[PDB]
RNA sequence: CUGCCGAAGUUUCCGGAUAGCAGAAACUCAGAUCAGUUUUAUGAGUAUGUAAAAUGAGAGUUUCUAGUGGGCCAUUUUUGGUAAGCAGAACUGGCGAUGCGGGAUGAACCGAACGUGAGGUUAAGGUGCCGGAAUGUACGCUCAUCAGACGAAAAGGUGUUAGUUCAUGAACUAGCCCUGGGCGCUUAAGCGUACUACCCAUACCUCACCGUCUGGGUUAGCUUUGAGAAGCUCAGACGAGUAGGCAGGCGUGGAGGUUUGUGACGAAGCCUUGGGCGUGAGCCUGGGUCGAACAGCCUCUAGU
RNA sequence: CUCUGAACCUGUGGUAGGUCAGCAUCAGUUUUCGGGGGCGGAAAAAGAAUAAGGGAAGGUGGCGUGUUUAUAGCCUUGUUGUAAUACGUCCACUGGGGACUGAGGACUGCGGCUUCGUGCCAAGGAUGCUGACAUAAUGGU
């Protein structure tokens, strides 16, 4: 048993064996849009742009 | 499992070429100051167990067979079940009369003979 | 643990090494 | 390359100090780990505040607001040498505060054979007035008529067939 | 980039060490190198600097003065001359003063990595090997500095004849309509 | 006669070596025209040969060849590492090698 | 394992988003955010045995 | 001949009894302890110590039983010093039993500690040529006619580069230059800093193989047959080595047994750029020479 | 009658063994370019760009002197629809090139496809398709 070690990051068949979740993963989800509320008050900006 | 040799050169005794009184049969150096025992750079190698060959291919001739020493027709018949693993090697002191009898018997058994042409002539 | 540090009445003061 | 980090730190609150004071410095380091270490070393030797009793409350890299506008920066530095006590001020003309500090480090490490740990910057300011410029070299760079030929031109394929033009 | 069987190098304005290192590497690479105008090599440093260097060398051996023998010595020190490979590489180098007749009719290349104008800072004093050799024992400076004009005059006449001959095909080039009919290929 | 030479010229510089240890199993080859390690990526895996002649007319021919392949670039200037079927002799330092265009991926 | 692995990944994403949002509100409002000090560290030996 | 284990090189009394280091045997023992380790806080005086937390490892033994009873390189702390060096304690480790990459070369400097190999990647050092690797990028100093790369030293510099202070100047500060491995190199192939590329160790990783150690499986011996159970099989880790210890083997003379063994159709020996087997001691064999005896296996023996 | 792959004629039927070499599908290790997609930062800073003011390395006018957009424009400021890009980070997203290795040897196992399959698969370690040679190829001394 286990004559050869196969890398789950390269062998996709070994990955499905070890992780029964990679089938439904959906890595790149989109959470941003064209209404991004830039959040940096004038107090913080003044401190940052100080001296 | 093809035959692999980790090394083909022999291990010659240190200073055996310099002196005729010193044979080339390997002798482990005992001098503490000797650079060969200390295993410096450029010096000759020493027999180590790492040089040992594969157990499966050990004792195997380059054709994959193991030499089995044979002295009469009784020894050849022993390789009936092992003709794919062993080759018959007639001893050096077996006469040319017995060598002929061994060679014909080995031919029917399908047994390879390493020195089947020694001390004999052919006449077709 | 994570915590907040209010800047009210505790404004950071810029520091310079002593010459 | 170097990066300008603003680091705000304070001592851990205790029964004696419900709320401690915030101490902020703008210091240059290649990465955040170097900036945090330099900030603690500055605090230890300026405010005598130990790192064990203190913590970093904020850290933010600062980009140059106008990297496409030529500026003159005056840097006040402290030199630690064989004597170990020197005050120097240099003026560099470039587009970002990071470049001037990198130029200063290259200049002092070359001329004075210094090191990053020894050199400590008290202040970096932007000289917005031509009259405020002190060095003659920078005053030349602000003259109305910058006019000079291309310097240090110097321009595998070995064995070139013809002689180089190395000119206009 | 690419190699030829024989490479002729015009050593005018080439630094001694920079050219020797390039030549020595080319010799070990399996190439036959001919260096002409070895008397026009340059060495960084003032006249008195390498004068004392060579005078100290005279104090030390077979002292050679000719400019090629100076260059040959510099190349040899950059070669494994104690082995057969280094000796074989040395025999492929032919260093001479001036441009002999077998080489004045052949193309001469230059080494940009060794040129003085691209390596020495302007305003730096330099010592020419030929001038430096002239006062340390070399006695053929005047006659080779006189013969070069004869070679230059003949070569200049050849270039003018070649340029005048080329003008005919150059005019005939634009004369032929097919030159511009299919010049969309960049030729 | 310029209707031949499907190969590229090359030179056998040395074996792979440290300052004092040489490794004759892998050879350093300078392909002419290749001037950086990015251009050496084109010639990887290409067949390279050393072509020489010997006195005996064995096989009814006067020319014999040692074949090899290009494994990886060496350095920054475009030299490559080549492994030959038989290790190249040390006498062939500075000799000429031919780099074919096959196995081609172009 | 599929349900547990899915739960773990959602936990990581929620924790990562929580740090981003909390820092965003601290930056915008005016105070400062101090995230939790690390509890897991990876050590690599860089010196030999001599 | 190979394999495995492996020191001490010195406390204490005083040639030894020791102890200690390294093995064998007889044990018991994880629901238990041990530690060239860090801790918690308070006890005493940041250090030091404490009982009970973190990390790692299963540990404690009792008996006897080989070898050693020095030094060197020195570092550091450190005492006295004394023209000044230097000497004296402890401490610290290394070399000593240790090959390898670098250091131009190198017994003690920087890396790294070793079965046989393939591939990859690095360390310390390096990438002008010798020499494998950028005559790379960016910013500076210097031109040395005794550069630099590795006390005559105080000063002198109508030698400078940058800056500080007072303020037309004055000095000051710091750094380069002068006077006091080879070839070669000079907006470097020197020095300083920053940044990417690249070179390669017996080191690191992956794989194969050798051996040792450790753990596991294997009988109504199942048509998977793989029960010389002293066999077969699975897995993981490891590999320097002096003294010393312990296993397994190779070879020689003779003896008992055996091969219903070899031999004048050629025994033994010898020669040989013939071939093969074994890590090795060694063994088998072809050809030549030669002319009467000789060998394998099990055991015994020794003028081995 | 069965059997003897028995001898030969008949087959000119069918398959054909050892060293080298090439390619393709793979698995292990590794190196090297490229295409996209999320998420972070001052929700990058800039900038294009809406726009108020100001000065000069004073442009352009006016008379080298002083100017304030002229017949150039610069900077600052809020500000025009939002952004873009760079850097950091992640994708169990993806496309190529090169090299070394092929240990093991019926079947079991863990998985993925598959309505189920003596099903198929890249899933407990390489196979398939070819080419060259005996008077040669290949290696050894």
């Amino acid at each position: 048993a286990h004559v050869q070690k196969k890398n789950p990051l390269k062998n996709k068949a070994v990955l499905s064996r070890l992780n029964p979740y990679a089938k439904a993963y959906k890595a790149n989800v989109k959470i941003n849009s064209e209404k991004t509320p830039k959040a940096a008050g004038e107090k913080f900006l003044s401190v940052l742009h100080e001296n | 499992v093809n035959i692999i040799k980790k090394r083909t050169k022999p291990f010659k005794r240190h200073q055996s070429d310099r002196f005729k009184r010193v044979g080339e049969s390997w002798r482990k150096p005992r001098g503490i100051d000797s650079c060969v025992r200390r295993r410096f750079r450029g010096t000759i190698s020493m027999p180590k167990i790492g040089y040992g060959n594969n157990k499966k291919t050990r004792y195997c001739m380059p054709n994959g067979l193991k030499a089995f020493l044979v002295r009469n027709v009784s020894d050849v018949e022993l390789l009936l079940m092992h003709n794919k693993t062993y080759a018959a090697e007639i001893a050096g002191n077996v006469s040319a009369r017995k060598r002929v009898e061994i060679v014909e018997k080995a031919r029917a058994l399908g047994v390879k003979v390493t020195n089947a042409g020694a001390k004999v002539r052919s006449q077709e | 643990k994570a915590h907040f540090v209010s800047t009210e009445n505790n404004e950071p003061v810029t520091l310079h090494p002593v010459a | 390359a170097l990066k300008e980090y603003q680091v705000v730190g304070r001592k851990v609150p205790t029964e004696h100090e419900p709320v401690p004071k915030l101490f902020r410095m703008r210091l240059f380091a290649p990465n955040e780990s170097v900036a945090k270490s330099r900030y603690w070393y500055f605090l230890k030797m300026i405010n005598k505040v130990k790192k064990a009793t203190g913590e970093i409350v904020a850290i933010n890299e600062i980009s140059e607001p106008k990297p496409l506008k030529a500026k003159v920066f005056g840097i006040w530095i402290r030199y630690d040498s064989r004597s170990g006590t020197h005050n120097m001020y240099k003026e560099f003309r470039d587009t970002t505060r990071v470049g001037a500090v990198e130029a200063m480090y290259a200049d002092m490490a070359a001329r004075h054979r210094a090191r990053f740990r020894s050199i400590r910057i008290l202040k970096v300011v932007e000289v917005e007035k031509k009259e405020d410029v002190r060095r003659n070299y920078v005053k030349q760079l602000l003259n109305p008529h910058l006019k000079f030929p291309l310097p240090h031109r110097r321009t595998k394929k070995v064995f070139a067939p013809h002689r180089p033009s190395t000119f206009y | 980039s690419e190699f030829q069987k024989v490479v002729v190098i015009d050593a005018k304005g080439h630094l001694l060490g920079r050219l020797a290192s390039v030549v020595a590497k080319q010799l070990l690479g399996g190439q036959k190198v001919v260096v002409v105008r070895c008397e026009e090599l340059n060495i960084s440093g003032h006249f008195f600097r390498n004068k004392l260097k060579y005078l100290a060398y005279l104090r030390k051996a077979f002292h050679f003065r000719a400019p090629s023998r100076i260059f040959q010595k510099a190349v040899r020190g950059m070669l494994p001359h104690k082995t057969a490979r280094g000796q074989a590489a040395l025999e492929h180098l032919q260093a001479v003063e001036g441009i002999p007749p077998p080489f004045d009719k052949q193309k001469r290349v230059v080494v940009p990595a060794a040129l003085r104008v691209l390596r020495l800072k302007p305003g730096r004093k330099y010592c020419t090997v030929g001038r430096l050799s002239s006062e340390v024992g070399w006695k053929y400076n005047d006659i080779v500095a006189k013969l070069e004009e004869r070679r230059k005059v003949k070569s200049a006449a050849f270039y003018q004849a070649k340029l005048a001959k080329q003008k005919k095909i150059a005019s005939a080039k634009e004369a032929s309509p097919v030159n511009q009919k299919l010049s969309q290929f960049g030729y | 006669a310029q209707g031949h030479r499907l190969y590229v010229k090359a030179k056998h510089l040395s074996f792979q070596r440290s300052k004092h240890v040489i490794h004759p199993g892998t050879s350093i080859v300078k392909i002419e025209g290749c001037d950086s390690k990015e251009e050496a990526q084109f010639y990887l895996g290409k067949r390279v040969c050393y072509v020489y002649k010997s006195s005996k007319a064995v096989r009814g021919s006067k020319i014999r060849v040692i074949w090899g392949t290009i494994a990886r670039p060496h350095g920054n200037s475009g030299a490559v590492r080549a492994r030959f079927v038989h290790n190249l002799p040390a006498k062939t330092f500075g000799s000429s090698l031919r780099v074919m265009l096959y196995p081609s991926n172009i | 394992i599929a349900k547990r692995a899915e739960a773990y990944e959602a936990e990581y994403r929620a924790a990562e988003r929580e740090q981003i949002e909390l820092a965003r509100k601290a930056r915008a409002e005016g105070n400062y955010f101090v995230p939790h000090e690390p509890k897991l560290i990876f050590v690599v030996r860089i010196r030999g045995i001599n």
